[PDB]
């Protein structure tokens, strides 16, 4: 199973940081990384990064270097395998022209070659 | 696509089970009731084994290690006490006087000088011998005779008076292909899901203190103060809390006691008590009002999660029930020792000293009777000198009636185990595992 | 290197599990469990005794029979049916512990222990033929 | 199929008996035999289960010092003495049963543990040799 | 031939008490060691049976964690870091006996029990991806 | 068939007088007398 | 029926029947216990 349920779709105006919500069930939040991916209108969807829920280990692109801050809160241990979490988005120099939606996903696999790969996706929140 | 079963053995995956364990301790050398002597000497390296990414369920109130625990202490208590001295000459009539009067009225009974006719070596002759005993271990007939205050409903056996009360740190520990599942978490309830989860061969020093109502000489929390009970909305389940700060706690007998050896048979002898030399003083309890109003203060706090920011909870001594369970009885220096506490609670706390202390006041028996059965009793022989012992309040055995209050009590001695056991968990190893991949014999 | 200690692996994928079965596999029959007082702590540590190697040759028995004696890792001859687990492998070894693993195929344990259990009769039943000549 | 369960081909000939070995090493460790309570049952039952486990690790001694550890139908380099018993092999394996066999094998059932005995420390000495280059 | 017997070449050379190595192997479960009757004598012979499985299998424990399971000469692939005895092979096995080469050897004996440990690990390892195509 | 093997070569090192085997037979002697008294006789009437 | 050798007559023949024979016993007295306390912990339950 596994289910990521994404903040509000409220939209603002450039200058400003919006904060982007995920809440995780029905899975290990520590166990797989959380992934931040944009669909532009004006251009291919994008990879914006990853985090490690449980190493705080973060890693995104450098079109996003010093732009975006990513975050998450500890755990909740709801059985021995299940746990509930979050991961935070944010957006420094923001202007208008980074409309879109937003999804998180989380990783694949624990290990191996493909252990970060968005495999479970959020519901998607529409912005400015 | 093409996947056999593969057999793997040694694989980290482990089930609930409930198993002996054996007891571990530490070296030291006379002999203790607790038999730490015939214990495995522990490891100088207690190896703790930390179990990353591991999240395991606990449930202190269904743990075995209590039930067995209970039974154990039970059995070396049994065990010390077959071999020693029947005391059933002396459920024999009883001429008793005060012994040196004038203090302070109603008093002076509180200790009875009691002289009686005792068989001597020859069984053919009597002797009319003496002895002090305590008020709480005799009754009267209705003139001043008196008898001891188990005849009538157990037979009573001295302790080898060679045997030490002092509790001894116990390590409990699991046989090979079992462990010790430990919950880290430093918050940690008593039930749930516990996250931070580390493995032991043996559990932590664990001495078998027997105390009633006030928790002594036990573990501490590193945060808070946890409170724990199975169902807190209920309140016939007993609120077990557990400090973080030691409250000390100073216990005294001031009468210096003199043990006198009576000859009531061949190879038998009872052990009387004497004479007081010096004072006749009250034995007593002092505990910091400070400490004892701040650590009552955090026991509110931590309360109030379970009952509102806004209710009003209250203190008041016991309602009622055996002497043993009425006030805070345990043992001190080999005499047992039963204070009234209506001292440390009778406190009402809102919703939103510093120099003395307060004191106890403490009656003692000599006559205690077993927990369990009934029809057994021992006698604790006349501890000489001056008794003084200086422990930790380390937690509390509460009591909700249903704006709040509590009150102490707790005559269930595995209450008492609950509150050092509720971090383990006792598990077995399953080491063979199945599982496909492709590879294939031959 | 890593050395995590015992069981220090229970919550790592099965694949990094099953490099460090020597660290369970040691810790089966030893620790600290010399005459025999028959005390309440020397019945109790002598049922310590004869319970540890009473489970450790359960395990030993059943290692025998499927042809895998002395071994941490053999393989064997009987093929997964997948309605055992429909998983693949690599969401097996780089994805699931072997405490979860062992939760979903705790069903047919006894379906598989029956299966390693005649291919091994028949497999030196075919040894003994092929040596009769 | 068959399966005529533990010991259930007691009484067939030793080449059908010799194909549910299995039916009955499983069943020698196991069976119904948890605190150790010393009464007059507990001691009765603790007996029952040391029992079992010294019992059953003697057969897997000899079946380790004649390299046979884990199997159920290991073949050696000890002949057959025809002194031993001159049967052939159709009126052996399709005609007695095993208990019959053991009747009259009896005797040099010592002789032949002795055999397979040295015949395995030579033959481990051979392999060492071997592998010496 | 010679057959010293039980120990018979405790003090002959480490080769020539090489070759009678199923003389001790035999008589470290048997000897004399029906009724559980938990007398004086009955207590002891307990404790004195327990006993003997518990260091019997303690011993194939490591010999069975090292690849070695029912052998008494088996090769491994640790080789001899002469730290541990610079002496040579001539001046071992037809000089040296076991007593005196164990009280030198004493010191490395938990150094090289974890060679031997997780070399088997490894190689049980290897075999198994050599065996998966 | 007492056996008994002999160690030819062997040189051993003895001590009697740290000698476990008879401080194990002079409590198992004395165990067997208490076992052996155990079910016998109280003669505390005859202390007269 | 079976008995070691039949023909002594000192071995006790033990027959078994096929049908079960039936047998109703009973004390009618009720009969009343009543505890005599003759020691500390120790009473005797005589009959009232
Ligand atoms: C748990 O908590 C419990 C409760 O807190 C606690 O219990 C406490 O236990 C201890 C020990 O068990 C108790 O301590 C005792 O205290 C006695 C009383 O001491 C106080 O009072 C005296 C006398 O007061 C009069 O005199 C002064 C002037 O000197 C006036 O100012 C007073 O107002 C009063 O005089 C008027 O009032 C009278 C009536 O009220 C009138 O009759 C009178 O005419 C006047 O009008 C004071 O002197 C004391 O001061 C000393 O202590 C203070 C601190 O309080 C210090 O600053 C300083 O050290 C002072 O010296 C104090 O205020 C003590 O008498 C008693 O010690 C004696 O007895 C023991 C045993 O009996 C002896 O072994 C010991 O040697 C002492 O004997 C000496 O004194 C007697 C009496 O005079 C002599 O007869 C004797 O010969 C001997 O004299 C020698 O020593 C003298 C000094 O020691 C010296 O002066 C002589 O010259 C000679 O050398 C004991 O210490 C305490 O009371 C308990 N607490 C309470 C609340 O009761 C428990 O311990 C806690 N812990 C636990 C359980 O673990
Ligand atoms: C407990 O549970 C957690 C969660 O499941 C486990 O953590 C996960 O462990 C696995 C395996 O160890 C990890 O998979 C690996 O992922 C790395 C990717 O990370 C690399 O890239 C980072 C960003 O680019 C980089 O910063 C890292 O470099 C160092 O820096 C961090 C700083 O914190 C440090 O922590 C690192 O350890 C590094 O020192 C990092 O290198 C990837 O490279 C791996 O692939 C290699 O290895 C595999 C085989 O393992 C191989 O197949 C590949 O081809 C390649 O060679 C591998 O995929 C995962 O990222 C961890 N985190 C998760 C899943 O969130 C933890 O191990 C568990 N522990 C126990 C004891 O159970
Ligand atoms: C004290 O209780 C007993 C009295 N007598 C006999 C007895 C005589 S003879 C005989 C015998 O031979 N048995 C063999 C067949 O039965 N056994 C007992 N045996 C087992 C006993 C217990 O474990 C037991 O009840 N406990 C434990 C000690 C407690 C305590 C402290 N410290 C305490 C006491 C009061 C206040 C605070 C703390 C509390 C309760 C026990
Ligand atoms: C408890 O009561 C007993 C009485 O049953 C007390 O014993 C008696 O105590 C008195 C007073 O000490 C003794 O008398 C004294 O005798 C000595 C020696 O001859 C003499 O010098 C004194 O002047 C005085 O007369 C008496 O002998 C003694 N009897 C017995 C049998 O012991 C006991 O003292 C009381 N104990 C306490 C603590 O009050
Ligand atoms: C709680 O723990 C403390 C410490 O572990 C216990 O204090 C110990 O109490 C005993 C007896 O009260 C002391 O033994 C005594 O020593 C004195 C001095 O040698 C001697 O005169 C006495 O005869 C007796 O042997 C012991 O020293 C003391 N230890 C310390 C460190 O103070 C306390 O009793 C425990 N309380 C409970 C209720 O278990
Ligand atoms: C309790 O009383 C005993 C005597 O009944 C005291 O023991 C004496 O101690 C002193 C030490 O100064 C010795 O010189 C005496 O020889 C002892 N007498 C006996 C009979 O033993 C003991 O000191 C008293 N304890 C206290 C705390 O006062
Ligand atoms: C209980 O007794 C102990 C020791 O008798 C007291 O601790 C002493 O406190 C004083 C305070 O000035 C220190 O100087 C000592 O070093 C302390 N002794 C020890 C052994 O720590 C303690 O204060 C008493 N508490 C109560 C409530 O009476
Ligand atoms: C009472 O509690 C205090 C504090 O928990 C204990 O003192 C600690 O003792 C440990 C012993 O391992 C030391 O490592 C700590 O440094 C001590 N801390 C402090 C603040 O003293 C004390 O031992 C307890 N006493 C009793 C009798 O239980
Ligand atoms: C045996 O006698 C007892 C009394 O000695 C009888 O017990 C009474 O039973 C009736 C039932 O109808 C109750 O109402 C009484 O209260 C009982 N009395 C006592 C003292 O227990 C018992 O019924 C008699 N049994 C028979 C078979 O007659
Ligand atoms: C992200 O936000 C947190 C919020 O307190 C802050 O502490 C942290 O420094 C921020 N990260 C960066 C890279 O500034
Ligand atoms: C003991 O003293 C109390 C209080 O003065 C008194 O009531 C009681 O009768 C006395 N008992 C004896 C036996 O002297
Ligand atoms: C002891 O017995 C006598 C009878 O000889 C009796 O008079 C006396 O009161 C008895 N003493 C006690 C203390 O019971
Ligand atoms: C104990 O704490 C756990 C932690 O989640 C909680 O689920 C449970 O309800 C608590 N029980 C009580 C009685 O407080
Ligand atoms: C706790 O007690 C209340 C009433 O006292 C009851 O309604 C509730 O069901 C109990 N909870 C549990 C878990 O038993
Ligand atoms: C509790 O306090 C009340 C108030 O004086 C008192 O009457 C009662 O006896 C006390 N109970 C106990 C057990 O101390
Ligand atoms: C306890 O003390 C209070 C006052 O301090 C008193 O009212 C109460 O009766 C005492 N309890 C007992 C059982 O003596
Ligand atoms: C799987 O097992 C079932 C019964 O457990 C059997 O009927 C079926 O034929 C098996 N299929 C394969 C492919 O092994
Ligand atoms: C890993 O195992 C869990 C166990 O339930 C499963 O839910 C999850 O889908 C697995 N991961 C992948 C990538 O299949
Ligand atoms: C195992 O059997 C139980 C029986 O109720 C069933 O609920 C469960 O789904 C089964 N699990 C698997 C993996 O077959
Ligand atoms: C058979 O055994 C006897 C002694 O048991 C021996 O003398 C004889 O040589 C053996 N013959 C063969 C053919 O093995
Ligand atoms: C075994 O030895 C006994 C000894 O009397 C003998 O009667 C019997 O015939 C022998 N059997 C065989 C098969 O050698
Ligand atoms: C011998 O062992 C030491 C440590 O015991 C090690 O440092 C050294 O490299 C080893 N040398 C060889 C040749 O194995
Ligand atoms: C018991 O029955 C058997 C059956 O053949 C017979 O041989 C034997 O003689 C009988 N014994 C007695 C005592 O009847
Ligand atoms: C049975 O008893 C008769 C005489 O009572 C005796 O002659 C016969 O030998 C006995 N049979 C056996 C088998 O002992």
């Amino acid at each position: 199973q596994g289910q990521l349920v994404q903040s509000g779709a409220t939209t603002t105006k450039p200058g400003s940081s919006v904060k982007i919500s995920c809440k995780t069930s029905g899975y290990r939040f520590n166990f797989y990384h959380i992934n931040w991916i944009r669909q532009t209108a004006g251009r291919g969807p994008e990879w914006m990064g990853w985090i490690s829920p449980y190493s705080g280990d973060k890693n995104l692109a450098p079109a996003f270097q010093d732009r975006v801050n990513m975050t998450t809160d500890t755990e909740v241990p709801v059985t021995s395998f299940t746990s509930t979490g979050a991961a935070y988005m944010e957006i420094r120099n923001l202007t208008s022209d980074d409309t879109g939606t937003y999804f998180c996903a989380k990783g694949l696999l624990r290990d191996g070659s493909s252990t970060w790969l968005p495999y479970l996706w959020g519901q998607g929140t529409l912005l400015t | 696509e093409n996947l056999w079963v593969t057999v793997y053995y040694g694989v980290p995956v482990w089930k609930d089970a409930e198993t002996t364990l054996f007891c571990a301790s530490d070296a030291k050398a006379k002999h203790n009731v607790w038999a730490t002597h015939a214990c495995v000497p522990t490891d100088p390296n207690p190896q703790e084994i930390h179990l990353e990414n591991v999240t395991e369920e606990f449930n202190m109130w269904k743990n075995n290690m209590v039930e067995q625990m209970h039974t154990d202490i039970i059995s070396l208590w049994d065990q010390s006490l077959k071999p020693c001295v029947k005391l059933t000459p002396l459920c024999v009539t009883l001429q008793c006087t005060n012994v040196t009067n004038a203090i302070t009225d109603d008093m002076r009974g509180e200790l009875k000088n009691c002289s009686f006719n005792m068989t001597t070596e020859l069984r053919d002759k009597k002797q009319k011998v003496y002895s002090l005993f305590y008020r709480l271990d005799v009754v009267q007939i209705n003139n001043k005779e008196y008898r001891l205050i188990n005849c009538n409903t157990s037979a009573i056996t001295q302790a080898c008076p060679k045997v030490s009360f002092e509790p001894i740190p116990i390590h409990y520990c699991a046989p090979a292909g079992f462990a010790i599942l430990k919950c880290k978490d430093k918050k940690f309830n008593g039930t749930g899901p516990c996250p931070s989860v580390s493995t032991v061969q043996c559990t932590h020093g664990i001495k078998p203190v027997v105390s009633t109502q006030l928790l002594l000489n036990g573990s501490l929390a590193e945060e808070e103060v946890m409170i724990r009970s199975e169902n807190i909305t209920n309140n016939a389940k007993n609120i077990l809390v557990q400090f973080n700060t030691p409250v000390q706690i100073n216990c005294t007998r001031p009468n210096n006691n003199t043990r006198k050896s009576i000859r009531i048979g061949p190879g038998q002898a009872f052990y009387a008590t004497g004479d007081i030399i010096g004072d006749i003083r009250q034995a007593h309890c002092n505990v910091s009002k400070a400490t004892w109003n701040e650590t009552l203060g955090k026991v509110v706090k931590q309360l109030r999660k379970h009952f509102g920011n806004n209710t009003i909870i209250r203190f008041a001594n016991s309602s009622g029930g055996d002497l043993e369970v009425t006030t805070h009885s345990f043992n001190c220096g080999g005499e047992f020792f039963y204070c009234n506490t209506s001292g440390l609670f009778n406190s009402t706390w809102i919703s939103n000293g510093s120099n003395d202390s307060i004191t106890l006041p403490c009656r003692i028996k000599q006559i205690i009777n077993m927990w369990q059965r009934i029809g057994q009793a021992m006698y604790a022989p006349p501890i000489q000198g001056v008794i003084r012992c200086v422990s930790n309040i380390t937690g509390l055995i509460l009591t909700r009636d249903g704006t709040e209050t509590f009150r102490p009590g707790g005559g269930d001695m595995r209450d008492n185990w609950r509150s050092e056991l509720y971090k383990y968990k006792v598990v077995k190893i399953e080491p063979l595992g199945v599982a496909p991949t492709r590879c294939k014999r031959r | 290197a890593v050395f995590l200690g015992f069981l220090g692996a229970a919550g790592s994928t099965m694949g990094a599990a099953s490099m460090t079965l020597t660290v369970q596999a040691r810790n089966l029959l030893s620790g600290i469990v010399h005459l025999l007082k028959l005390t309440v702590w020397g019945i109790k540590q002598l049922q310590a005794r004869v319970l540890a190697v009473e489970r450790y040759l359960r395990d030993q028995q059943l290692l025998g029979i499927w042809g895998c004696s002395g071994k941490l890792i053999c393989c064997t001859n009987v093929p997964w049916n997948s309605s055992w687990s429909n998983r693949n492998l690599s969401e097996i070894w780089d994805n699931m512990t072997w405490l979860q693993w062992d939760k979903e195929i705790s069903n047919y344990t006894q379906i598989i222990y029956g299966l390693l259990e005649e291919s091994q009769n028949q497999q030196e039943k075919n040894e003994q033929d092929l040596l009769a000549l």
